[PDB]
């Protein structure tokens, strides 16, 4: 088995602007390389392959170069569908293998978050549980701290996170915190906030609901 | 013109087997070869070995020479894998692609996850993200669904059957303490539509046949 | 077994000339060259593009087998890359040759007492020949500004010159029978392809 590495693992850039990415091969495997794009739950999507041929569909700014240990993919000016994950896989009998990928974001205008935040529904207040919702909408760069405040107390151990891919038009993320309690523990409580802070807002800000519509 | 459907997911429990199936169109399915690729999350793809449906012929790697055996009808054009002695760490996104022989794919499946787990289909429960109420200067407002507690994955979210697609966002599901999954899904409306429009979200989750369409709308 | 018929190709009794070199497309065969590649009989055996092991291991649409006869000093031409008299104006090899040269030593057979004047050769040529280029036309060479009319002159030459291939002329003069094997990858089925990796 031939093992290969790309480099980066990882990069952001512009729409535009022009990239390349590399693969590294243990063996020489001549011409035969093909590049693969991928983006979340769907299939690989052929780019290139030996080495330089486009596959059918696939615009004229991708280019495949290299040869024998050294491979480059190229996109002469990015696009925003362009993010994903790229792999590299020499195509010289058996068996075929692939590389660790290439993630790429799309760089992009620093943009503020849409904080909503979101009670228990009745209907999961008689279940037992109660989840509360903080929604962050549309932002770039994807990092972002939520903290959930109860009366103004830190809360850990309680919330779990989920992020959206890169939007295809937008190039922005949405991220969703959400807080699980017991219904005898949210009564205790009476404020619930949450506290988003990202590069976009020059000051934590918060959100936040007294229970009961109170 | 060139489709390659593949199953639906799939939930096992550990040490059973499964048969995974492509079904091919648009081409010769007897002068190609039908390549099977295995993805984990958070990894690159593993090839795992190609049948060559004209003559029946099949290779492998060696890790996967016991766990999978390859199989092509040529009468419904079906490509199989099958899949024994099943363990956690089979578990994975399985791709059928097209293989013209050079060991290059330019056709894909579109996947079929295979769950491995002693645990059991359990149903979602839909709750409401009710529209908040603010001044909504600049008219955008949000609302959305909780789906909460299924197993296992996936469920599809729709708004309006289909009819919203603009500003909704679906969130990946995270995996609870307790074994089961949660997720939502959230839209942006204009706030002056909220007493106007009414808006649904249609949540299936296939291997317990749940239809849910929960409708929001603000409390009190 | 549908072994590809390669046998035909270099066991023929007689072979081309290099100017009319000859060309046999070959496909839906199973093609083991690794038996041909550890050969002592193959005095040249140079692959291109491709690994000598890696040969079985690989799948073509269509290989194509070119055979001719050239003196032994001549098949470094043969090579992608090359110039000269032969790659200039009898048979050229593209830049990107992916494929397999062979050549052997052929004075038992394409030798005789005055020595063989069948075998011919492209001594003039007004241009270069492309890659996998074939012109056979005798016309007569104007390499100066008179017109020839067809007439064999002092600026005006016949296109095609005679090896001697006396049987006695020395390695280098010797006649050598080269079999080339290009591989076609092409977007469509494969065709062509190794030994079952079963064995
Ligand atoms: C040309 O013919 C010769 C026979 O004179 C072939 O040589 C034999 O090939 C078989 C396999 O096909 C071997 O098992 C024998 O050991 C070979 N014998 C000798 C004396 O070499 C040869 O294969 C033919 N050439 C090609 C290219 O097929």
């Amino acid at each position: 088995d031939i093992q290969m590495t790309q480099s980066p693992a990882s990069l952001s850039a512009s729409v535009g602007e022009a990239v390349t990415i590399t693969c590294r091969l243990s063996e020489n495997v001549y011409s035969f390389l093909a590049w693969y794009q991928q983006k979340q739950g769907k299939s690989p999507q052929l780019l290139v392959y030996r080495a330089k041929t486009l596959a059918e569909g696939v615009p004229s700014r991708f280019s495949g170069s290299g040869s024998g240990t050294q491979f480059s993919l190229k996109i002469n000016s990015l696009q925003p569908e362009d993010f994903g994950t790229y792999y590299c896989q020499h195509h010289y009998g058996t068996p075929p293998t692939f590389g660790g990928g290439t993630k790429l974001e799309i760089k992009r205008t620093v943009a503020a978050p849409s904080v909503f935040i979101f009670p228990p529904s009745d209907e999961q207040l008689k279940s037992g549980t109660a989840s509360v919702v903080c929604l962050l909408n549309n932002f770039y760069p994807r990092e972002a701290k939520v903290q959930w405040k109860v009366d103004n107390a830190l809360q850990s151990g309680n919330s779990q996170e989920s992020v959206t891919e890169q939007d295809s038009k937008d190039s922005t993320y949405s991220l969703s915190s959400t807080l699980t309690l017991s219904k005898a523990d949210y009564e205790k409580h009476k404020v619930y906030a949450c506290e988003v802070t990202h590069q976009g807002l020059s000051s934590p800000v918060t959100k936040s609901f007294n229970r009961g519509e109170c | 013109q060139v489709q390659l459907q593949q199953s639906g997911p799939e939930l096992v429990k550990p040490g059973a087997s499964v048969k995974i199936s492509c079904k091919a169109s648009g081409y010769v399915f007897s002068t190609s070869w039908m390549s099977w690729v295995k993805q984990r999350p958070g990894e690159g793809p593993e090839w795992i070995g190609r049948i060559y449906p004209r003559d029946g012929h099949s290779s492998s790697t060696g890790k996967f020479k016991d766990k999978a055996t390859l199989t092509a009808d040529k009468s419904s054009n079906t490509a199989y894998i099958h899949l024994s002695s099943l363990t956690s760490e089979d578990s994975a996104v399985y791709f059928c692609a097209r293989d013209y022989g050079y060991y290059y794919f330019d056709y894909w499946g579109q996947g079929t996850t295979l769950t491995v787990s002693s645990a059991s289909t359990k149903g979602p429960s839909v709750f409401p993200l009710a529209p908040s109420s603010k001044s909504t200067s600049g008219g955008t407002a949000a609302l959305g669904c909780l789906v909460k507690d299924y197993f296992p994955e996936p469920v599809t979210v729709s708004w309006n059957s289909g009819a919203l697609t603009s500003g909704v966002h679906t969130f990946p599901a995270v995996l609870q303490s307790s074994g089961l999954y949660s997720l939502s899904s959230v839209v942006t409306v204009p706030s002056s539509s909220l007493g106007t429009q009414t808006y649904i979200c249609n949540v299936n989750h296939k291997p317990s046949n749940t239809k849910v369409d929960k409708r929001v709308e603000p409390k009190s | 077994t549908n072994l590809c018929p390669f046998g035909e190709v270099f066991n023929a009794t007689r072979f081309a000339s290099v100017y009319a070199w000859n060309r046999k497309r070959i496909s839906n065969c199973v093609a083991d060259y690794s038996v041909l590649y550890n050969s002592a009989s193959f005095s040249t055996f140079k692959c291109y593009g491709v690994s000598p092991t890696k040969l079985n291991d690989l799948c073509f649409t269509n290989v194509y087998a070119d055979s001719f006869v050239i003196r032994g000093d001549e098949v470094r031409q043969i090579a992608p890359g090359q110039t000269g008299k032969i790659a200039d104006y009898n048979y050229k090899l593209p830049d990107d040759f992916t494929g397999c040269v062979i050549a052997w030593n052929s004075n038992n057979l394409d030798s005789k007492v005055g020595g063989n004047y069948n075998y011919l050769y492209r001594l003039f040529r007004k241009s270069n020949l492309k890659p996998f280029e074939r012109d056979i036309s005798t016309e007569i060479y104007q390499a100066g500004s008179t017109p020839c009319n067809g007439v064999e002159g002092f600026n005006c030459y016949f296109p095609l010159q005679s090896y001697g291939f006396q049987p006695t002329n020395g390695v280098g003069y010797q006649p050598y029978r080269v079999v080339v094997l290009s591989f076609e990858l092409l977007h469509a089925p494969a065709t062509v392809c190794g030994p079952k990796k079963s064995t």
